[PDB]
């Protein structure tokens, strides 16, 4: 119930690579209403990312199956994956528009919180359909342009947490908003942008901008 | 192949 | 809650490695009360094993930490974890005292169910104390020495069943019982008499043999 | 190095 002791226990729980118990320590430490630390962001986001990793994993096995077929049984599980993947997402957001992007004190912040909520946003949107997944895609859309806005102003071009949100955002025209050219566009700007400026970069700093990088070079691939 | 996003190269 | 559905729902969860539903798919047909096949009590097995390996990991993290440390929080999530671990090992060992040993029509099966009787056990002393972790030690060895005895009568000195039941008990003497010398006694018997009929197996059978072989020598090297 | 059961090496 102490606020130490949640962040304690969570860090416990990510050596013992428990990730749900790890999400539910965090999201209690969340709603004691206080910002958060780069390190504990960082606890937040490797909790919630390894459960819904786990529930996407298991949805795109059971949703390929589904198609295939085309009894209920494949149809009911992969059902109760889907709501429980949505309560997950639900979760999360709840925390971002509760807590953690009104009370971000700083800009680096904001923007980690604002992409968080595009990507689970776009989580939900893999899943949806109707006039949900409609409200979804715009949601999701809003989040990671105004978190855009703020990384153009705030940070470099190699930074990695504007780099993230870049590469994240073109998955997204791509792949939800069946914008393909925005996608292309997106990542072909952020690489060229970002790569004018790595031969500044020091070892580790090269690295981490790398990393994301590779991956915009190889969605480029893929898309053309 | 498959878009990737951030994170999925550890 | 027909037979059928539960065993396709666990195959389904275990393509989506979602090993918890997948224990409560195959506990549901245990339950139905008839005998499983091969490839039943084999999904039976996976699906536990993963559950349970993964608090096993967790409350050896956990524990090297609460050690290493002689608040409250380590002792505290430790117990948690334990708590759960227990639950599980007391569900499986509940499905074998309540259907599968009394209920195997034939002696591999038999033999299967009394070695994973045994492990279960085995998981159990791992975390207990006190009174509990006599009881367990004892009821571990009553389970493994009556699977002993049925795969020394039934099946041959190289079959898979027979060679992880010997080193599973073997682990059991020098990990849980304390017992060195019969621990080191029945891993190289075990080995020294499998040894003696790999000359007459085919490709797969071997490879089946010798992994299992491969742990018995492994073992063996690190208890000399 | 530690003691192996039946199935720790795949
Ligand atoms: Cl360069
Ligand atoms: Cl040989
Ligand atoms: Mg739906
Ligand atoms: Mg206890």
């Amino acid at each position: 119930m102490e606020r130490a002791s949640l962040i304690q226990k969570a860090k416990l729980a990510e050596q013992a690579e428990r990730y749900e118990d790890m999400a539910a320590f965090m999201k209690g430490a969340v709603e004691k209403g206080e910002e958060l630390s780069c390190e504990e962001r960082n606890l937040l986001s490797v909790a919630y990312k390894n459960v819904v990793g786990g529930q996407r994993a298991a949805w795109r096995v059971l949703s390929s199956i589904e198609q295939k077929s085309n009894g209920p049984e494949v149809r009911e599980y992969r059902e109760k994956v889907e709501t429980e993947l949505q309560g997950v997402c639900d979760t999360v957001l709840g925390l971002l528009d509760s807590h953690l992007i009104k009370e971000a004190g700083d800009a680096e912040s904001r923007v980690f919180y604002l992409k968080m909520k595009g990507d689970y946003y776009r989580y939900l949107a893999e899943v949806a359909t109707g006039d949900d997944k409609k409200r979804i895609i715009d949601s999701a859309r809003s989040a990671y342009q105004e978190a855009m806005d703020i990384s153009k102003k705030e940070m470099p071009p190699t930074n990695p947490i504007r780099l993230g949100l870049a590469l994240n955002f073109s998955v997204f025209h791509y792949e939800i908003a069946n914008s393909p050219e925005e996608a292309i566009s997106l990542a072909k700007t952020t690489f060229d942008e970002a790569m004018a400026d790595l031969h500044t970069l020091s070892e580790d700093s090269y690295k981490d901008s790398t990393l994301i990088m590779q991956l915009l070079r190889d969605n480029l691939t893929l898309w053309t | 192949l498959s878009s990737s996003s951030c994170g999925s190269n550890s």
